[PDB]
């Protein structure tokens, strides 16, 4: 299958750089007009680069000219974007995309998706703390409390991905301290309460901070 | 080029025949795109050129129009539909419509209530969350309230709420009361109220400290 | 000197909007220009697939080039090019429908650059082929070689610029020109 791999993405101070790169597969990436295109959280898509076959003629959105420089290896088959002098308002996800027909203005195909996150605050691994729930025979709910971390995102999963039926992890919140938390809880047998235990894997990749917390009554 | 879309958002229930609409400033001929988003995923192509299905694309969709007004149609909606469509004028460089985000419309469906109180782990610092979660409701309108020792909270919770559920299209939603451990420890009863359509009366979980 | 004349004009949508309705107009007023009953058209727009938007006969029956492009409907799609040719040859210069035995073959392929798709158009040779480009990417290296491909040779008196071409005095009779 064709696909676009993006990476490159975290989370950089306001006036900083970073790099995105884009790995064509499956298709003749030399031959097509290759974009960047960004979505804010709960904003719509908004194109700020594009790029020529022959990697000449570049084009740029008002909201990034003389600050994000977009490139292309022919080579490789890889795509690249310079951002320089970054500002919170940059802060979104970044695709790249092809040009449907090798140069029209419609989309053909997307990478899955690289966040870039701008703001000063440093990075902060969460704290973890049990939603705790035996003898009884209906359904018990517990959970764990994933809080005060910086950027976002945090992974939670139970029982190592072993148990995904009837979880449920919450969007994270921002809160007055501007840090995120988040619940994820999952609802299980009550006569299992004794004889299985139930961890939640939360895992906060930006701090290279991993936690195993076991939910016990 | 300003593409207006139509409605923002709308529920329907699956089977059920679902229209979205896109207006366009100044005429742009046919070329009048259709994207899928999902959430968490890229944007997928359903229609190019005003009308034209793309392969894999399920024959349910459907579009039609051309210059200024054009329609999205989904003749039978089905459960993986749930997600956010957007219109697309390639005419000169691209915009986008506002987007229409689809939700699946299903019976209603009461919450099951669940109260947690902050660990004793949480409380070696200053810091207190009270959870009360509830379970697989439709539809999203749910009220909870917050009481200690009958006293009403304000400004001092905040809720959070899951997408529709894949398989049953339920939501669920967690209400967090934060409070100091000075706070916590000055009293007793912590209550939370549900208020949903499909409860004959509200559910009440709570527990004494 | 009779001329059978096939339009094969790109409906995809790596043209611009000003750049089709050009080629709708370059081929109107070749049609308008190249009246007499010497020169019979027909116009077969080309994308994903291939629509023969007039034949011959629609041509001989009608010979109102406005009224005969109306209802032309814009594909927008991909650029099939060699399919396109090939249809062409194979679909359009018949008998059937209003091709004369006697008349020279004559294709005007109008295009942007390359194609979509590959493979060969042998069954277009005995047909003269001109290219008329239009586009910002019409001669890059890209699509150089296919250019060549499709036009007749030496390509270089057969690759156009619709923006140049459509100027000349003695349009009608270059493109009636059989020694080459
Ligand atoms: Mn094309």
């Amino acid at each position: 299958e064709v696909q676009l791999l993006e990476s490159g993405g975290g989370l950089v101070q306001p006036g900083g750089s970073l790099r995105l790169s884009c790995a064509a597969s499956g298709f003749t990436f030399s031959r097509y007009v290759m974009w960047w295109v960004r979505q804010a959280p709960g904003k719509g898509l908004e194109w700020v680069s594009y790029i020529w076959p022959s990697g000449g003629n570049t084009y740029y959105a008002d909201s990034v000219k003389g600050r994000f420089t977009i490139s292309r290896d022919n080579s490789k088959n890889t795509l690249y974007l310079q951002m320089n002098s970054l500002r919170a308002e940059d802060t979104a996800v970044y695709y790249c995309a092809s040009s449907y027909d090798f140069w029209s203005n419609a989309f053909d195909i997307w990478g899955q998706g690289t966040m870039v996150t701008v703001s000063s605050a440093s990075t902060k691994g969460p704290s973890v703390f049990p939603l705790a729930p035996s003898t009884s025979e209906s359904t018990a709910a517990l959970g764990c409390l994933v809080k005060d971390y910086f950027p976002e995102p945090v992974t939670v999963s139970w029982n190592s991905g072993a148990l995904t039926s009837g979880v449920h992890t919450f969007p994270a919140v921002l809160q007055s301290s501007g840090l995120y938390s988040l619940s994820s809880v999952v609802t299980v047998p009550s006569s299992s309460l004794g004889t299985k235990t139930y961890t939640c894997n939360v895992d906060h990749k930006p701090s290279n901070t991993k936690v195993d917390k076991r939910v016990e009554s | 080029i300003q593409m207006t879309q139509s409605p923002s958002s709308l529920s329907a229930s699956v089977g059920d025949r679902v229209t979205i609409t896109c207006r366009a400033s100044q005429s742009i001929g046919s070329y009048l795109n259709w994207y899928q988003q999902k959430t968490g995923k890229a944007p997928k192509a359903l229609i190019y050129a005003a009308s034209s299905l793309q392969s894999g694309v399920p024959s349910r969709f459907s579009g039609s129009g051309s210059g200024t007004d054009f329609t999205l149609t989904i003749s039978s909606l089905q459960l993986e539909d749930f997600a956010t469509y957007y219109c697309q004028q390639s005419y000169s460089t691209p915009s986008f419509g506002q987007g229409t985000k689809v939700e699946i419309k299903r019976t209603v469906a009461a919450p099951s209530v669940f109260i947690f109180p902050p660990s004793d782990e949480q409380l070696k610092s200053g810091t207190a969350s009270v959870v009360c979660l509830l379970n697989n409701f439709y539809p999203r309108e749910a009220k909870v309230q917050w009481k200690v020792d009958n006293a009403l909270q304000s400004g001092n919770s905040q809720e959070s709420v899951t997408e529709q559920d894949s398989k049953d299209s339920t939501y669920s939603l967690s209400s967090t009361l934060t409070l100091s451990k000075a706070d916590y420890e000055k009293h007793k009863v912590y209550a939370c109220e549900v208020t949903h359509q499909g409860l004959s009366s509200p559910v009440t979980k709570s527990f004494n400290r | 000197g009779n001329v059978d004349l096939v339009f094969l004009f790109d409906g995809s949508m790596s043209l611009q909007p000003d750049e089709f309705q050009k080629i709708l107009d370059f081929m109107k007023d070749v049609m308008k220009k190249c009246s007499n009953t010497s020169y019979q058209f027909a116009a077969v727009q080309f994308s994903t697939s291939y629509k023969t938007e007039f034949d011959f006969s629609d041509y001989v029956k009608w010979k109102d080039p406005d009224a005969l492009l109306k209802h032309v409907k814009h594909m927008l799609l991909l650029t099939n090019t060699f399919g396109a040719i090939n249809y062409v040859a194979t679909e359009v210069f018949r008998e059937e429908l209003g091709a004369r035995p006697d008349a020279t073959k004559v294709l005007i392929i109008i295009t942007d650059g390359e194609a979509t798709d590959s493979g060969n158009i042998d069954a277009a040779k005995d047909i003269i082929r001109y290219i008329i480009g239009i586009g910002k990417h019409f001669q890059t290296k890209e699509s150089q070689e296919t250019l060549h491909k499709f036009a007749s040779k030496p390509a270089s008196e057969f690759v156009k610029i619709l923006d140049t071409f459509e100027k000349l005095k003695d349009l009608c009779t270059e493109l009636q020109k059989k020694i080459y």
